[PDB]
């Protein structure tokens, strides 16, 4: 069921086109809509596509422009948003801050022995 | 039948509990967005995002420190 | 004149440039930006300035000013109103620009400091133009991936000054016409200043002294003059009220960040102190919200 | 030394972070054509983000590309394995060989019309490319080559540049499309020819990936202007065979792209005709079918 | 715990700001 519930919704287009080709003339009165065929076909020989032109053809393009351009931007949004990469890039950057505040701790030590060195001054 | 008619005072006391009622609501809600896992995430990166930028602004202007003590030092 | 056609520097754009004289009439400079270039009258100008030398700033100093400036063009539609060749707070901007992109930025350069200028000759005729830019000559290429350039020639090489008077009265030009909405003011010109140097501070005074009195904001955070500035801004109470110890301390971050001599920062005092006089219409922008929040406030300020 | 046989190694040592500031440098002239056979063997070494090193350099691959460009790469043995040689020897068979066999285009795009199958008869079929074939072997410019790279990508299999050359072009939707039938088809002749089943299985993989990415470029491109998505998905795909997005996912047999609501209310409204109606349908329309009156008062559309 | 840090940070931030003026005043006295 899970699937059939929209594979009636996939057959629905071959549904739709096969009618919309098919002779629209009578199934039963076809007797004349044959003949419809054969006269019209032999009498013009001695006598869904919207079909756009450049205006719209580019009035389309950019528009799938800003749909692929927002597309690609929108997907890094949910990636730079959800909680797995938020704790991904949380503890590498705090694996960062243990690296600079052990400069600041060993380097402000020697600071603190020059303040008293400068303490054998004034 | 279930339609019990009220006077004035009863009814200003329900406006009451009715709008301390909402206003608890709203409170119960608040806490609940602020304190759920992701906001904790999300708050806690952001913040690690401002400890980045300064913990190595702290670094680099402690250089700056270092080299201006060796500097006084070597005047003495 | 023409269009410049930009190979390499990321994405493929087109630029479309003259070359003016640096004493024009601004008024046929309106009929070019109205027809022949084609650009609708905005609601605000950004006049951004800073140091002509390259710099560099702390990394969400560099975010929030590259978020800023372009999300105030967005929520205003603004002209932005640069200094055109690719330095230092025009980089900036140039990367501010890149970081989002997705407008209408307008950079004015003299053509004698840029670099291949008798490669930039056309006329009417798109020209394939090259992000070349060779260290070794001190000519420096415009900025990129703008839309819109003048390119002024002075006749020599290798000195600024030409494009600063052009720049100045076009600007004041523009402010005069009735704007779009068209109640009683000209385009907001509002100017940024991103550290910049001891000129900034006659630019921002002949600014402030100005009719209209030119809403400024000022930058904190970038450095030399923007520091200053935030120095007798923070401290102030009353406005021009500053005493010794923060002078001192001034004076040997002029002596340090600009090192000028004693005389040179005690004569550079007494313009800050006649600065100073003027801190209702100066925005001090601090770090610590966007460049959004001081653009709009000064827009207002001096929208008046 | 000078910078055409640096970037050989440059290219063969994949450090994006190496000759983004140096080999190209400001200051350095290179040379004429080195670059463009640089493309041409960029393409076969899966330089993923080397190739859009070159494009952000300002190779013109509209220009670079011409004719025996995409034949000289397609004639070449380096990169991954391609399923190529087993179709090009399957379908030459269908029409009508040693490893110096000629891959033709118009065999490449023989594979197209057995592959994607259908109608499609491919743009290389065309007559006017098929004296250019005897007349060649700015004629050589492609109109379009955006879409030459797109179909290039996916017959070789190289599926990360084959999702770089989709962010970059036009008709995107149309190029989801395409790729996503033509990759469910290779992944029926890797089992026709029974090669290594695993690559029928990631086959299956990459051609239900730009099948999620049609979807999600058309849920997107809904929410934008629906309207405007109803152009995209009828309109004709002169470049594509003259076809229509509609008429690509049912040969896909792309069920959830057809499933997806914007395409639905399209195929409605055509089952509904030229009609207005859309109210107590199927009680009031059968009213018509027997009584002619009763048509008069039906509100149509134009 | 992170609330904690960003409170002492900005404490030492400040506070060595205040270091920049002792700093400065004493290569004032050099």
């Amino acid at each position: 069921k899970s699937i059939s519930n929209q594979v009636w919704k996939f057959q629905r287009y071959q549904l739709i086109m096969t009618f919309h080709e098919r002779p629209v003339l009578p199934p039963p009165l076809i007797i004349f809509s044959h003949m419809t065929m054969i006269f019209q076909h032999l009498c013009c020989r001695w006598r869904l596509k919207l079909f756009i032109t450049d205006d719209e053809l580019k009035k389309v393009h950019d528009f799938e422009e800003q749909c692929i351009e927002e597309y690609f931007r929108e997907k890094d949004d949910r990636f730079n948003s959800s909680n797995d990469e938020r704790i991904r890039v949380t503890s590498e950057r705090v694996e960062n801050m243990s690296m600079r505040l052990e400069e600041v701790n060993e380097r402000e030590h020697s600071m603190k022995a020059s303040l008293q060195t400068v303490d054998i001054r004034l | 039948g279930l339609k019990l008619f009220i006077t004035d005072d009863e009814l200003k006391k329900v406006h009451d509990f009715e709008e301390q009622c909402i206003e608890e609501y709203f409170r119960e809600k608040d806490d609940r967005f602020n304190s759920s896992n992701d906001e904790r995430i999300r708050v806690t990166s952001e913040r690690v995002e401002n400890m980045s930028m300064r913990l190595e602004e702290v670094n680099e202007r402690e250089h700056s420190m270092k080299a201006s003590l060796q500097t006084v030092d070597i005047r003495l | 004149f023409g269009t410049i056609e930009f190979q390499g520097g990321g994405h493929s754009n087109k630029a479309m440039y003259v070359r003016v004289s640096f004493d024009t009439k601004p008024d046929l400079l309106l009929h070019l930006m109205t027809k022949e270039w084609q650009l609708e009258l905005p609601k605000l100008l950004i006049s951004v300035h800073g140091g002509l030398q390259n710099f560099e700033l702390q990394p969400k100093l560099k975010q929030v000013f590259g978020k800023g400036l372009i999300k105030a063009a967005m929520t205003t539609g603004a002209w932005i109103f640069t200094g055109g060749v690719n330095t230092g707070v025009i980089r900036h901007v140039g990367d501010a620009l890149k970081d989002h992109a997705s407008i209408c930025t307008i950079g004015i350069a003299p053509w004698g400091i840029v670099e291949n200028q008798e490669d930039l000759i056309g006329r009417d005729v798109v020209r394939p133009y090259q992000t070349m830019s060779n260290p070794m000559s001190k000519l420096t290429v415009l900025n990129s991936m703008h839309s819109h350039f003048i390119l002024a020639d002075n006749g020599t090489t290798g000195k600024y000054g030409a494009e600063v008077k052009l720049r100045r009265q076009l600007e004041k030009h523009i402010s005069l016409q009735k704007i779009n909405t068209r109640i009683g003011q000209g385009v907001p010109v509002v100017a940024l200043i991103v550290e910049g140097g001891p000129n900034v501070i006659s630019i921002v005074l002949e600014y402030l002294r100005d009719t209209p009195p030119v809403p400024v904001v000022v930058c904190d955070g970038s450095g030399r003059a923007s520091d200053i500035l935030a120095f007798g801004h923070k401290y102030s109470e009353e406005g021009g009220l500053i005493n010794e110890s923060l002078r001192d301390q001034l004076l040997v971050t002029i002596q340090k960040t600009f090192t000028y001599t004693r005389t040179q920062a005690q004569h550079l005092f007494i313009i800050l102190m006649e600065c100073m006089k003027k801190k209702e219409l100066i925005t001090v922008f601090r770090m610590g919200q966007d460049i959004d929040l001081a653009i709009l406030t000064a827009l207002l300020k001096g929208a008046n | 030394a000078s910078a055409p046989d640096q970037l050989s190694l440059a290219l063969a040592w994949n450090r994006v972070d190496i000759a983004r500031s140096q080999i190209f440098i400001y200051g350095q002239q290179w040379p004429v054509g080195s670059l463009e056979q640089a493309m041409l063997d960029a393409l076969v070494l899966d330089r993923v983000d080397f190739v859009k090193l070159l494009i952000e350099n300002g190779v013109s691959m509209h220009r670079f590309l011409t004719i025996s460009r995409l034949e000289e790469l397609y004639n070449t043995r380096h990169g991954p394995s391609n399923t190529l040689y087993h179709l090009v020897r399957d379908v030459k068979k269908r029409e009508y060989l040693p490893p110096d066999y000629r891959i033709s285009l118009i065999d490449i795009g023989l594979v197209i019309e057995y592959l994607m199958g259908g109608a499609y008869r491919c743009n290389y079929t065309r007559k006017r490319f098929r004296t250019l074939y005897h007349n060649l072997f700015e004629i050589n410019h492609f109109p379009f080559p955006f879409h030459e790279l797109m179909v290039w990508a996916v017959l070789m299999k190289r599926q990360k540049m084959a999702l770089f050359f989709w962010q970059h072009g036009e008709e995107a939707m149309a190029k989801a499309l395409v790729a996503c039938k033509l990759c469910k088809a290779m992944a029926h002749e890797a089992s026709e020819n029974d090669m290594v089943d695993d690559i029928s299985q990631e086959l299956n993989h990459n051609s239900r990936d730009f099948g999620q990415l049609a979807v999600e470029l058309l849920d997107q491109s809904y929410k934008q202007d629906e309207q405007l998505a109803m152009k995209l998905l009828t309109y004709e795909l002169k470049n594509w065979s003259n076809a229509t997005c509609l008429q690509l996912a049912v040969a896909a047999k792309h069920r959830d792209f057809i499933a997806h609501t914007c395409s639905q209310m399209l195929l409605t409204d055509m089952w509904m005709g030229r009609l207005r109606m859309r109210k107590n349908s199927g009680l009031k329309v059968i009213l018509g079918i027997l009584l002619p009156p009763s048509i008069l008062s039906l509100e149509f559309k134009n």
